[PDB]
């Protein structure tokens, strides 16, 4: 499932803001 | 509100007048910003509530009054090194000038030899992020409640020529009434034309940001589409292990919806997550009204939301003053102040 794929991904925790 | 409920569209002149007065208030503070309204020794530092690349946010206690606050501490040397001077000056100048029920209040600001400080009102309910991940997903009425507050907040912010550029559950705190308060104005900017800075959060970036195109306030409306999707599905419309893979998905345009999404939700999201800027809701001739008049928001009383008269879907547990149970634990580091002034010229207006 899409849900299972999300939970298995490395981006379920707090996501840092980006810039260059 | 009463008129808006009685005769739809009759509140038009009143909303216009409200925003006009709000702009007058904003511009006064924008043109002459408050400075140096507190100092470090007036606070007791308790616990870190969140961290970033060049700073952190701490729960503090104002010694004299007893009130708790969230203090954002930024290292001046790190800000300069990461080329974030203008952005930090943007953040403080905007925050001290704005006034809206769904924005976290800037109470005090000051600086010393080493750091910049922004003292915010403490919102003990925690980030939407924490609640969303734990529960899994919000129901559509639940998501709608939060979405409506963001719509009004963007209506307010865009009217002042402000672009927010960092919408995400992490930057949305839940207050004691169960209402949203937007935090982190690190990427906020007052801009009338277009702008070019690549900034934000990978999952929430509009395609025109990714493609180095130059963009306007329409990116906040795209970001709203991502937010509503994430709230209702429990995951973002575009996710992968690494940012490059995410950017590839955003620029393809293809979005898949969970089977439990209503027809109205899918339609709104197709219009918000729209690559074509001449077709994206919020960016058309009728502006924010295309969003507010959409079928998905038919049950929403917009003025009642603003007046905070609507019953929230959930109220966070409150254990007492200075409780951090709705926040994660972080590594504590001693706040050091140098005997030499660092980067004085760069941060003169702070
Ligand atoms: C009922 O219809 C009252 C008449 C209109 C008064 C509206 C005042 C507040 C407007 C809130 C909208 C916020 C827009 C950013």
């Amino acid at each position: 499932t899409t849900y299972a794929d999300f939970i298995a991904s490395g981006r379920t925790g707090r996501r840092a803001s980006i810039h260059d | 509100g009463n008129a808006a409920a009685a005769c739809k569209g009759s509140e038009q002149e009143s909303v216009k007048e409200f925003l006009a007065k709000a702009k007058e208030d904003f511009l006064k503070k924008w043109e002459t910003p408050s400075q140096n309204t507190a100092q470090l020794d007036q606070f007791d530092r308790i616990k870190t509530l969140g961290t970033g690349s060049f700073g952190r946010v701490m729960l503090v206690k104002h010694k004299e009054s007893g009130n708790h606050y969230a203090m954002k501490i930024l290292d001046k040397q790190k800000v300069v090194k990461l080329k974030q001077i203008e952005h930090t000056l943007n953040e403080k100048r905007i925050l001290q000038a704005v006034n809206f029920p769904f924005l976290v209040k800037l109470e005090f600001s000051f600086k010393d030899n080493s750091n910049l400080y922004m003292v915010m009102e403490y919102v003990a309910g925690g980030e939407m992020f924490s609640h969303l991940r734990r529960i899994g997903r919000f129901s559509e009425p639940h998501a709608r409640f939060y979405a409506a507050q963001i719509v009004l907040t963007f209506e307010y912010l865009h009217s002042l020529d402000l672009i927010y550029r960092d919408l995400k559950p992490e930057n949305l705190l839940i207050d004691q009434q169960g209402y949203i308060q937007v935090t982190d104005f690190g990427f906020a900017k007052r801009v009338k034309g277009r702008t070019w800075t690549l900034c934000g959060t990978p999952e929430y970036l509009a395609p025109e940001i990714i493609l180095s195109k130059g963009y306007n306030k329409a990116v906040d409306w795209w970001a709203l589409g991502v937010l509503i999707y994430e709230m209702a599905a429990g995951y973002p419309p575009f996710f992968a292990d690494q940012p490059i893979q995410i950017y590839e998905k955003i620029v393809s345009g293809k979005v898949r919806f969970p089977s439990h999404f209503s027809s109205d939700l899918k339609d709104l999201l197709r219009n918000l997550l729209q690559v074509d800027l001449t077709k994206r809701f919020g960016n058309l001739k009728n502006g924010v009204n295309d969003i507010k008049n959409h079928k998905w928001f038919a049950t929403t009383d917009w003025i009642a939301i603003y007046q905070r008269k609507v019953e929230a879907p959930f109220i966070p547990k409150f254990k007492g003053p200075g409780d951090t149970s709705n926040f994660d634990d972080y590594e504590e580091e001693e706040i050091r102040v140098s005997i030499n002034e660092k980067c004085g010229k760069e941060f003169t207006e702070f």
